[PDB]
Order: C-alpha cells, then structure tokens, then sequence
C-alpha cells in the first residue's frame, strides 16, 4: 500500500531539500511528501494542522523552529493539534525544557540535546578539573528548575551537597543583593545559568565587585553565551556549544531515516489501523499511537550523518557533541570536544580568568569563624 | 451587559438548564449577564475552535462555560491552550473538560473544579488514620505524576507528630521487555498489610494479575488507589482484587445544571465586580486567525480577581495551580458483585462515613466493659 | 544588640583551643534564647531547627 | 501445591521425597523463589542417590 507523511518548515528552499531527501529515501510501501508554511497565528497554525492531517492521514508530524528567536511557541500548537488522536510527533530545532515531561507534551520526538543534559556535562567538566565546592546561580524558571535538579542528582549521586544555591526573579532590576551574600561564602566555583539579557546584568554586577579577578572560575552554558552577554562577557570564561546546533538538514536525513525504519517495522504488525482522515469527522484516538511510539523510542540508529542516534527514557536525543569554547581577547576560540565519555582537549592554550597561567585552584580557607 | 456562552455535547437536557439559566438574580452586581446557550457534537477540537471563533465574533462574548459527554483529555487541554491563545477566560464544568491537567501555561486563564493530587493523598490519609491503619507501603508506575504525589505523600507524612512505619517504596517500570519476571520477584520483598498503587488502569490491571499471580491480594492486603485508577465506575476489568478502595469526585449527588447555573452566576458576580471597581473591561477584537498582536490589552487583572469568589453562601475561590480550594470528595468500595458503592463523603477537610464499624471482608470478637 | 562582657570556663577552653590551632574567632550570643528543638508542626508544612 | 509452599517461613527445610519429586519441588520452589540467600534444604540419602 501506500502511506505519506508529513512535516512543517520554513525556508521553501528547506521544502524543497525535504522533497529531495524524501525521493532519496524512497529508493530505500509507497511514501509521498505533504508540507505547508507557517502562520503567524497559534490558532490559524493549528486549524492548518487539523486541514493538513484531514488532506494526507499522516502518522507522523516533523515540526521545527520558525525565523521567530524565541522557537518556543511553534512546538506547542502542533503539538497540542496532534495529541488529539495520539499521533506522534518529531522534533528537530526544539530545546526548551518545558517541554521534558511527558505530561503536558505526551508525545515527543527529539533530535537535539535539551538543556539538561548541561548539567552532567558540568558535572563532567568539573570533575576533569578536580573541583569539589561549587555554587550554583539559576534563574527562577522550569529550566532552571531542570538544570538544578539535574545538578543536584549528579552531585547528591557521589554524597556531595552543593555550598551556596542562589536564585533570583526573572527580569530583576537589581541582582546585586544576591551577590553580596554569594560573595560571603569560602568557594570560588560559580556556575551561571540564566537568559542572555539577564546574563549581562549579572556580569555587570559581578564585574563592578571585583569579583572576575583572579583566583575565580566561570562556568556558563550555550544562552550565557550566545547574545549581547559578549558584550559583557568576562576573559576566561569556559562555554558550551553544541557541534550542529545551528545546522538543520543533517537533522533532517537521521531523522528520516530513523521514521523510515520505524514505518518499516510498524507495518508488519497485527491490529494495525491506519491514522483516520477525518479530522473534522473523528475526535477518538487511533490505537496505532501507543505502539508505533513505544517501536519508534527503542529504534535504535546503527550509524548516521550526525553521528549514532538513540532515544532516552523521557525522549531525548543522546549522545551529542560539544565544543568548548574560550574567550581570549574579544575572540572566542575552541579548546576541545566532549564525546559523550570523555572530554578530549585541543592543541591549544587556556587563558584562564584573570590572565593566570596556571590552574586556579578554585578554592579559599576560612580564618575568621563565628 | 458581558455575554456569557454555554456549550453543551452530546445528549442533555437543555430545557432544564435553561430554566436554573433564567431563575439567576444578580441584580446588586449589575452585571445582567446575556446567555448563550448552544449545542454541538463530538466532531474534532477543529469544530470546537470553529465555534468558539464563531460565538466571539457573533455578540461580544467575554466567556463560556464548556461540558462534553466523552473521556479525552485533550479535549481539555485544547480547550486551555485556545483559551491562553485568544486570552480570554474560559471555565470547565464537567466532564472530560474537568480532568485535571498537571503543568498549567503561565500567561493562561483557565480555571476548572477538582481536587489537586495533594488533596487525594490527604483525604486518603485521613481515611487510613480513621481506619486505625498505621503502615502501609507505595508502588508506582512510571508516570511523573505518580512520582510527585509519592513526593508530596512523603514530604506530608515525613514531618508528623504521630507514628509512621513506610517499609519501601517501588519504582518499577513496565514499559521493558522480558522484565515481568524481575518485577514479580521484586513484588514478592513486600510485608506492610497495607499498600498503595499510583498508575493507569491497564497498567494497574496488569500489576494486580501479576499480584494475583503472587497471591499477596486474597486476606491480609488492602489496597488504596487514586481517582484515576477507576475513572469509569460503570466498567469493571475483573481483574480488581475485591474490597479495593478509591476515592473519586463527587458525581453522584452533585446537579448538573445547578453547578452549571451556579458557575454562571459566580463568574458573572465576579466580572460584575471587578468591572464596577477597577472599571476596566477587556472586549478586544473576537477573532481566531491574526491573534498575535491582540494581546495589545492586558487581561491579567481578570485572572487575578477570578481566584476570590463568593455567592448563595459558598465559596468557589481557587488556587494559584488552577484547583478549586475547597472540592467535595467521595469513597466507595466494591462489594461481592462487581460495582462501586458510595461508603463516604468529604469536603471541607471533614470526612464523614455512613457506619461506625467497617465491614470486614469464628474470629472478630465482641467484648462487653463497663 | 549591645556589647557585654563574656567569661568562663567555655570561654578559657576557647582562648586554649585559638592558640593551640591558631585561628580567630568572633563571638557573640543567640538572639532566640534556646538550646535548640527541632519544631516539625505540620502547619507550616516545614521542619526547622531553633 | 504452589500457593501452599508460599506459607513456608522458617530459615530451615527438611525435604523426603525422591529424585523426580525433589527436582519437581525445587522448580516450584524456584517458582516462588524461596531458595535463593535465607532457605537452607536438607535431604536424605535417597535424594541424591
């Protein structure tokens, strides 16, 4: 027989490279393309949804991040569109940790690393430098949430309890109160994750106590990084980056790939109903979506073109790479790689904060005692 | 002069709620609220946003009231999304629109009458404290629901003043393939006479023939169970052990159309109030499609007067999560023939049952004192 | 708050234990008045020391 | 056979039955999965043969 599928992106050229990969793989049961643009509505965008699984009676929906720098309200209306008759849906440009339980977002597929895998690879980075008293300063928010829940299982996992944990109000004017009483602790390790606007003021206020100096270590992720931060930003602060985080079609090959084997091995089962056409007709929820999203979570990828592909327990693409990046004179510059293992360094010099050579040892010893 | 829609699916009677409709006095709020009372079908969530547009559009209604027949939950989480898109306030009396949502959206107006998870677990504490039971053990699925109620049921019982024995707590997953056998010998480790169950009725079906197959259900074990275990008390899987106990929403005795009437008059009193004393009134342009630059007025204020409510002598005030402050809540058991039978009732942190001794389910003496 | 005057037995074995250890120190009293319980009162659904 | 063998509480087990029996006991035992770290069997001669 013959089953199509179908996928939402921008960029037409995009479209047009989705149409090529679909012939490509069709080489490799009858598949057909079915794509539409974006509108600039919520509502509009899901009645377009609805439209579109009532013209093709997909069994897959493929959604990304539109030209909007936020990339955050796109994943909710097909999402909740397609929840409806259990229908599974893959991600490709999405990390935004609201979007980790399956409760709100019941079915997901991810092709990137979400912001919580940050947190074991500083766990990761940190134990590499032989740190052990560190402190931690998120944002109140779900991903902070995330991030310091994270952090707290990879450290509470070796018996290790945090020093200080700070939090502050998203958008706060002044931030410098926290950081007089996070200045008042004996551990030099300061882990930052918050928004790039916020980045900045924090940065400016750390700046301004003389707290960037040397014998400090900054630990910040891809956000600190990336905006105005760097207008800001301190020497000798180590980030992170993801290795094809802004590519979009390589995603796209694994990705079809990877929906391609699961069709394959989908079709040979018992009991299986095709997902109904009725969109304005049938309000039920189609049976094949527990199943072909249960087959489709262990399908475990031999070999791609971004590397080995795997899925998580709370869906979640494994097994990325990272680029840690360094800022020396005004210019960022690579310093190593985190496979997954282990983190191999570079040929290359760190300049670490503060113009010290050496290692700073990231620690102090209290005199003064109460 | 605010027109309020009432939206019903399915079978219904009408007529009568739209006598209890008619019968509403709100003449000191002012507000003379214009009903709109329409019926629809099961058709999608597509048909249901259609007819939202249309009775926005149709005479400036600034809210609705929506009950279906049917069981989906994405019904009701169709219903909060459409409701956080257009920014208008919309109310969930009954039905598959009164399932309870975990993560509600931040920028969302969306309120609904229920009981929260923490409510469940502290009414079934109550009822084993005046059950004289004092140990039990937890098991749970791998939903992240389950997971915080075991949380909150911990948190609540770890800071008491009476005595507590937990045994263990069970995290068993059965999603895995060819694990049946290590979750049957992990079963076996289990000795309180009184155990708790938090997971899906296929996934409890299958943990109570497993159970069955150990044989730890037949004389010296009780189990208690969320209200979500049993949802349908019509259909029974036969595979429950008997004298299972669960609690549930009140049902039974609560008046469809009363509630409805009663939810009216309440939202009108309440946009009656707050209209006369911050005398802003929100009545944007009612359209679905073009609605990213309609958020150009601020409905915040109507969310934050919309959680302090009271008329005809009751209290219908919410909460910041999105649950009703004070729920009626009912317990049943099964008897011999497969069925649920209405033993308790609680509201209000009071619990009420209808004999003094339990029925248990030649010892058991009697022994007179004086 | 108000300077006062502190001496004693605790006091001698702390000057003893600052100058076999050579630390500094920084003494003042406690404002709550007790040796310490921990209030676990499910009312405030938190448990603390005092 | 099986439910009853589950009402078995002591550390200690003394078995008199024959070769067949006694393997047949032990799978059903093995079943329940009373044999593993805390139940000690003894047997007789005829047991083992």
């Amino acid at each position: 027989k013959i089953v199509n599928i179908g996928a939402v992106l921008s960029t037409r050229k995009h479209e047009q490279m989705f149409r090529e990969a679909v012939n490509q793989a069709n080489k490799r049961i009858q598949l057909q393309a079915t794509s539409v643009t974006h509108k600039p509505n919520a509502i509009q965008m899901a009645l377009s949804v609805c439209e579109d699984l009532i013209s093709s009676q997909v069994y897959a929906i493929l959604v990304s991040h539109p030209p909007t720098p936020n990339d955050h309200f796109t994943p909710t209306p097909v999402s909740y569109t397609a929840g409806f008759y259990r229908i599974p849906v893959l991600g490709l440009t999405t990390r935004m940790s609201i979007y980790s339980d399956k409760s709100i977002h019941l079915s997901f597929l991810r092709t990137v690393p979400p912001y919580s895998h940050q947190s074991s690879v500083w766990f990761e980075m940190m134990r590499v430098y032989n740190w052990n008293h560190i402190i931690l300063l998120v944002s109140d928010d779900h991903e902070g949430r995330a991030a310091q829940k994270r952090l707290e299982t990879l450290l509470e996992e070796r018996e290790s309890k945090a020093e200080k944990v700070l939090q502050f109000d998203p958008g706060t004017k002044n931030v410098t109160a926290l950081l007089m009483e996070a200045r008042e602790l004996e551990a030099r390790v300061i882990i930052l994750s918050a928004s790039e606007d916020d980045a900045a003021t924090v940065y400016r206020a750390a700046a301004m106590l003389d707290m960037t100096g040397s014998g400090y270590v900054w630990l910040v992720g891809e956000r600190e990084i990336s905006g105005n931060a760097l207008r800001y930003a301190p020497d000798g602060i180590i980030g992170l980056q993801l290795i094809n985080g802004k590519n979009e079609s390589a995603h796209i090959s694994d990705a079809v790939g990877v929906v391609a084997q699961a069709v394959h091995e989908l079709l040979e089962k018992e009991n299986i109903t095709d997902p109904p056409r009725g969109c304005v007709g049938n309000t039920n929820i189609w049976k094949t979506g527990p199943l072909f999203k249960r087959v489709l979570m262990s399908s475990k990828y031999a070999d791609g073109v971004t590397g080995r592909v795997e899925f998580n327990e709370d869906g979640d693409r494994k097994f990325a790479q990272y680029s840690i990046m360094n800022l020396q004179n005004r210019k960022l510059v690579q310093v190593g790689i985190y496979n997954g293992t282990h983190v191999i360094p570079n040929d290359r010099k760190i300049i670490w904060p503060g113009g010290e050579t050496e290692k700073p040892r990231g620690y102090q010893m209290s005199t003064r005692l109460k | 002069s605010i027109g309020i829609a009432v939206i019903l699916v399915g079978t219904s009677d009408e007529v009568a709620i739209k006598d209890a409709h008619e019968k509403d006095d709100f003449h000191h709020l002012s507000v003379v609220p214009r009903v709109e009372l329409v019926a629809m079908n099961e058709t999608d969530p597509k048909s249901i946003i259609t007819r939202i547009c249309d009775l926005m559009s149709d005479r400036k209604i600034q809210g609705v009231v929506f009950a279906d027949d049917t069981d989906q939950e994405a019904i009701a989480q169709i219903l909060d999304f459409i409701s956080a898109q257009t920014l208008t306030p919309i109310l969930g009396i009954h039905g598959g629109s009164s399932m309870i949502m975990a993560d509600k959206d931040e920028s969302s107006m969306f309120f609904q009458f229920g009981p929260s998870i923490e409510q469940q677990a502290s009414v079934m504490l109550n009822i084993m404290e005046e059950y004289d039971w004092y140990i039990f053990s937890i098991v749970t699925t791998y939903f992240p629901g389950y997971q915080d109620f075991v949380n909150k049921i911990r948190s609540t019982i770890e800071n008491s003043f009476v005595g507590w024995e937990l045994e263990e707590v069970l995290l068993l997953d059965m999603s895995l393939d060819d694990g049946d056998s290590k979750i049957q010998n992990q079963l076996k480790k289990l000795q309180s006479p009184i155990i708790l169950l938090y997971c899906t009725k296929e996934e409890a079906t299958y943990i109570f023939e497993v159970a069955n197959s150990v044989g730890l259900t037949g004389y010296g074990y009780t189990w208690i169970v969320p209200s979500l275990v049993a949802g349908d008390t019509d259909t029974v899987p036969s595979e429950f052990p008997t004298g299972l106990i669960s609690v549930s929403y009140d049902e039974w005795d609560y008046g469809l159309p009363a509630r409805v009437r009663d939810g009216i008059a309440i939202i009108t009193t309440a946009a009656s109030d707050m209209l006369s004393e911050h005398s802003f009134i929100p009545e944007p342009k009612s359209s679905c499609y073009n609605t990213h630059e309609k958020r150009i007025y601020q409905s915040n204020m109507l969310n934050r007067y919309l959680i302090n409510v009271t008329f005809e002598g009751r209290n219908l005030s919410f909460s910041e999560d999105g649950y009703q402050m004070h729920p009626k809540l009912v317990i049943i058991l099964l008897n011999k023939e497969r069925k649920w039978e209405r033993v308790g009732k609680w509201k209000d942190k009071s619990l009420q049952m209808k004999y003094y001794v339990w029925p248990r389910m030649d010892d058991h003496l009697s022994i007179v004192t004086l | 708050t108000v300077p006062q005057c502190c001496y004693g037995f605790c006091i001698d074995l702390l000057i003893k234990l600052a100058r076999t250890m050579q630390f500094t120190y920084e003494v003042h009293l406690v404002a709550d008045g007790k040796f310490g319980t921990q209030e676990r009162v499910q009312n405030s659904n938190k448990k603390e020391w005092n």
